[PDB]
DNA sequence: TATATATATATATATATATATATATATATATATATATATATATATATATATATATATATATATATATATATATATATATATATATATATATATATATATATATATATATAT
DNA sequence: ATATATATATATATATATATATATATATATATATATATATATATATATATATATATATATATATATATATATATATATATATATATATATATATATATATATATATATATATA
């Protein structure tokens, strides 16, 4: 018993075993070539979608999971957040109540609902424009959170998930980390590729 | 794909693509020598079988979900479109609710599929011998829950 | 394909064409290996033929159309373009309408191939025997409405 | 329950797939090289009729749909359009007459019909020069675009399919993205596919 | 129902299809490079003589025909030229009289067969020269086509199909469209096909 | 990876996996020349079956555990996430304390996963028919305790 | 330089100049022998390729501005001078007011650029058929402003 | 350059000269050092390859002028020089008011070439039978205009 | 040099300069012959990799101060110039004291800092609302100060 | 490696790793073509099965050596780490005095794993009951040595 | 068609030359092979024990990394399947006729 | 006979057009929803392996020593002798081809007119 300790997250390598792995099963559908190129559109669009939203939302909200019910026992928080980035923004397809609801019967506090909702709200706002705009400028918490992500949700109809998937980010074209304003912050991360690169004499 | 029903065909279709995806898995860029290879065939054979049985094993009552939806179109003259989309809805209400109870309520999903449907719930409809009639959504919506209870003997 | 009226040939013609396509299908680059396996041969024989069956008990209904057409044109005499020309008609008419009544009126369907068959819609053509005969086209149209409805018994 | 929310769209990636499943299924008819050309050719055509006609179309009235009846129940719509711009433009097949009759039969409104026929005209017109002939200079209202669309249906007889199909791009060409005066605004697109391959060391 | 809408024409592949489809047949029967060759060298020929006589005269046609008698109906006007080729002109097996009495007996107006008739000789005397002297530098119209026609064929005997196969353009060599004179406008065509190879790495 | 409940499908799944691993594992570097070669194919399979049924011997245990834990969860209506979390919890108990023994007493792990399940540990949770209910984590944790020592007769 | 649409071409270009300028900047005088080392080539390719990789990545804004510029002066019928002229002032009025917001109210930089369009603000343009039409400028300033703030949803 | 009518070897020529041109242009001095990397080489090559591309699109317009020239001029008997000099005029038209339809009325541009076919403007010409015929400019050049604008569908 | 953001273009580009200055420092005054042996052409790209290398490592503290500053400003909607200075100010605040910790207290810096910011220390600044708000400088520079401490921990 | 109790897989996966070394021996640099060659690859079959034959028959009395101590311990309640440490004990007991009998005689031995032993004695362990018991390690140690020669009948 | 320039080719005798071949012996130089023994050099092998460096194996537990497997749900990317309709593309299949192309069948003359 | 031409004509199927239309399946959208996967998180827990330590042992192997001996082959000598080749010189003589002469022609190209 007591066999390891496993840590599943994201590990600046989950590109590269995602890419390997689907490639090495496509050779035997496409040839070489094609599967190449399958993989890298896969990729590409797996990360700007699934990375740049929720990885950080995750990224963010971590700390406050854990001051809040710090356990492994997190895991409805998790899919609370989850649902709340899929399920009500970019699709009001419910509102908050739903939410609440769901989760007083599966056994969480309001509070910490309304809580988590105001805070993926206030990060998400900064992280696509569509939502921010929705939402204006909303200081959200556990007081307005629920009255203010209603209003939003029942002013507009259900909105197809075609809209959560990709063409949100596509239509529109975003300040880049490499940019003035409020894009001059966090390319030290993609600033560890390069020496990576140079150091393999890549 | 093209909307087909449900056939034997369907079965075999299943079966040999997951074939393929197999015999892609095992031999993860070595796919030749495992193609030669008849042992690993026998495997691949029989694990793509498995597999086609679970998937058939657990779509059944998907299969008399879209039955009965199809039954209460047929009564109501409804057109194909909001036949499958109903279908989808008792697909949803069953998995969701009946079968695994996520904490939710019934009529809470009704609502939020009603919001699906609106445009606001009271179709009109010209049927075959051009005598127009309408439908409220909610009520053939309560109208098929009920009716699914019936079914699964609730 | 120039004409081929429907015989047994045409079913295995089908049969061996879609063998064909199937192991093609299967495996995808490894078509080789794929070939050499008696049993995924076996399995992709019976998916051929399950195909065959499906394809086949699915289009009687428009044998009977392009009977009744035949018919009609041998009692009246058309030239073998408007035969077939009629035969597609009649395939539209009780595909669209008889069967899944897309939401159209019959009328509608035909002014529609109406004016498909304008230039009007008095033909002039000469049988045989010398004598010139002209048909209206809209009159045969809807003339072959009712014998199709005669048919289903609608 | 609840699986998945799968999402459907072009994603920069169904050349690929396509190309490479109809190759992997053709080399077993005509061999490598001929395949390779075949699914070439294949891709080429399906490109250049479906996806600069629908998808432009469809990426054009997406908004609007939301807007009208925002709802997942909007696939009679994209019917609509669909046989909007196959069975009245390019053939001349049938009048708005038919299209409302069937629409409202099925349920749908009929100004919203005559909205969406309008703007379909609108877009079209931009597309393919024939119809921008065909209609003239008139924009279509929901009030004005029964009379003129059945004006030209009627003038005009049951077209060949021949018309809609290849033939009309064919024969005519148009102003690329690649010009000076209108055609000088969109080849963002097309500039990210060469990015692409330039980091692939391609 | 109403499962597809299909158009079948030349497109820029059906060399490719049927090269490869009867390359894999006649594996089965000659052996790689000698089944290599012989579709080769067949599809050579099917180009040289339908290509070049039959899709010029259709696609120079169509327009007319869709004025005429627009319509899907059209296919007797097509098997009309299809004949008009074929038995009149290149073998003088039938006068006008033939044509103009079996197509008014399948329902043909007159004045459409000889205006038609007159096109594709006013055609077909730019594509073979022998037709054109055959004729000599009479325009055909509606009013005089049948009489010079008639003429032209009982002049003549009936000819042996051989000419109207292959022979005819085998023995004379014409003025290529890489040409100055009057063979300087059409290798767009060609021209196309060469950017595609470059592309391809080819 | 998703939930699947445990099947054939897995044990096949496994199976293949085993044989990609194990043929990377022997060729270092040659790969294609010990795939080319059916003897060390033989003998690379009948290892991957051989490890195979070594992880099906030693998992029963823990499925007995998650099948008790499943009926407890069901008689006390408890969502499916801390069905698992709790799940888990009797594999660990079942695994440190009754079988290997190592050296720390029961109510120590049990205060540990109470820590562990804390925010404290009487939750309320809504059944289907609307009515609340409330259960301590201790005792269910507790509870099960004594329900896992009835299985291995301890 | 003379106007040119973009397009990869451009990419391809501004790629290979910016290569010449880095061998430039490295062997700063000895660019003969940076030249010859395949190493520091490599360096410099990565290097240029990165710096149209960022150049790339911050145009689109300006690009979707030129291009609702476009369309509105389509709708309005102006000579390509003034389409011109508004591409800039859209990308002015995004980059100093929309993105970073340096200290100027909208109206201040809409009556600059104003007075820059001024000699006065109502011209008159023939179209192609002859019939003459006028535009205020200050009207169509604030329609495309408006427009903008649409884009980005401001 | 003299005469060539366009095909395949145009292409191919153009692609290699520019070729030469875009490696004379990155390694602005060190042309040696760049042609040694098979890098920027690969690079090169692109580069010219979609240059061509380009320059192929933006030329199918002025090529259809040219034809619909050398029809009119087959029909109506004219030297190859006056043929060449009204493909220039149909190219000049169809690009300056056609497409982007610089300031300028069709008759002025008319009678601009009026102007520039004078010496006046009813051009005699000796066929290749002898027969003498005349041709009014102005004529001809106003019915290639409305035959243009049939092309573009104008 | 003007403002431009971090990114992989600047490792590049240190890398190239330092390979300059490397070659110029080795062959002190026959820089030709050195910059021609490709051996020492290898160490000294070493070298400049090992140097940029240490650059990176030692400043992504100062990156961390200069994001907290952002935010500080984001939230606080300061000019650009007082994010800047503030960005500076942290990186000193972190570096003579929390990590070397020179001898001087915190206040101690506070207060100079504060002199450097007078004119006096309640700074007005109109929002894009046109709402005018003010600030106390000091008042954030305690904040950040905290902040700062947070970051670290300490 | 991590513990795993001995078993086929063992056996087998020996054998591959040896096919590995042996196909790496032969073909000191040509692996390649020595791997492609069937016979010596039924040479390298063959010798790496006897080698496997070899250590397992020179397995089985360190494996009797573990299971007696393993009911020893199992008998006075030690936990793993020692049983693992008794093991070592005994294997090298029966290895360097048993079988070939080095030159020491038993009790040597005895207080040299004893100082092994000290850090001194008799441990203190805490049974699954909180009885805690003592043992003394010469004791047990003696008590394995005459247990050992009851097994090899010494 | 006419030159000249040399490139080869086919018809009969001299070069240096090597292509060799033989056919006869004699050399030196060498590649090997024996036949007796002697070295040093290293290739393994066995004998006994000792190291070091590794390759696995086990014996207990502990890590990180990973391959899977579950157990709960949630994503994303897909692979299919369905339910509704619509495309384009192509696989066939009809229904009428027309082509070319070639697959075989039906009237006399050549290979 | 099988197969190829030289005319006329079928049927048959191989494709390709020329229109209309099916059904089927290949993909692709368009929405809703499954189900099965391929991965990826998110926590918890296994199990099995890939490694890595953390101690103690094995066996096995890879090398290296530390002595003694083999046998085997790698070379090198020590002497006598072969045998086979690599050349070389001796003399005589063929044939073959590779270049150069010594005449007469070709044909074929490289040029030049």
């Amino acid at each position: 018993g007591r066999q390891s300790h496993k840590k599943i997250d994201v590990r600046n390598d989950t590109s590269t075993r995602y890419k390997g792995k689907l490639y090495g099963i496509f050779v035997n559908y496409m040839g070489e070539k094609y599967a190449q190129q399958l993989v890298e559109n896969m990729y590409s669009n797996y990360n700007d979608v699934f990375v740049e939203i929720y990885n950080k939302m995750h990224n963010a909200l971590r700390p406050t999971l854990v001051k809040l019910a710090g356990a492994g026992a997190t895991f409805p928080l998790w899919q609370l957040v989850n649902e709340a980035i899929y399920a009500v923004y970019l699709t009001h397809k419910e509102t908050a109540s739903f939410l609440v609801t769901k989760y007083v019967a599966r056994g969480v506090p309001a509070m910490t609902v309304k809580t988590l909702l105001a805070e993926v709200g206030n990060q998400l706002k900064e992280l696509v424009p569509a939502v921010a705009e929705q939402i204006g400028s909303v200081t959200l918490d556990h007081t307005n959170v629920v009255s203010t992500v209603d209003n939003i949700v029942t002013s507009m109809p259900a909105l197809p998930n075609s809209y959560a998937g990709v063409l949100m980010k596509t239509k529109v074209p975003t300040v880049t980390p490499h940019y003035a304003g409020t894009g001059t912050f966090s390319s030290m991360e993609s600033a560890y590729k390069a020496l990576e690169d140079i150091e393999r004499g890549l | 794909r093209r909307n087909r029903r449900l056939s034997s065909a369907s079965v075999y279709r299943y079966y040999l693509k997951r074939i393929s995806m197999n015999i892609g898995t095992t031999g993860h860029v070595n796919g030749l020598s495992i193609a030669g290879n008849p042992e690993i065939m026998r495997a691949i054979a029989r694990l793509s079988e498995q597999e086609t049985y679970n998937w058939v094993t657990d779509y059944a009552p998907s299969h008399l979900a879209k039955e009965v939806v199809k039954q209460i179109s047929g009564k109501y003259n409804i057109p194909g479109a909001y036949q499958g989309l109903l279908m989808a809805f008792a697909e949803k209400v069953l998995a969701n609710y009946i079968l695994d109870y996520k904490g939710e309520p019934l009529v809470e999903i009704h609502h939020n599929f009603l919001w699906e449907l609106m445009q606001g719930f009271i179709y009109t409809f010209v049927r075959k011998d051009g005598k127009p009639v309408t439908v409220d959504m909610s009520k053939v919506l309560t109208e098929i829950e009920d009716a699914l209870f019936k079914l699964v003997k609730k």
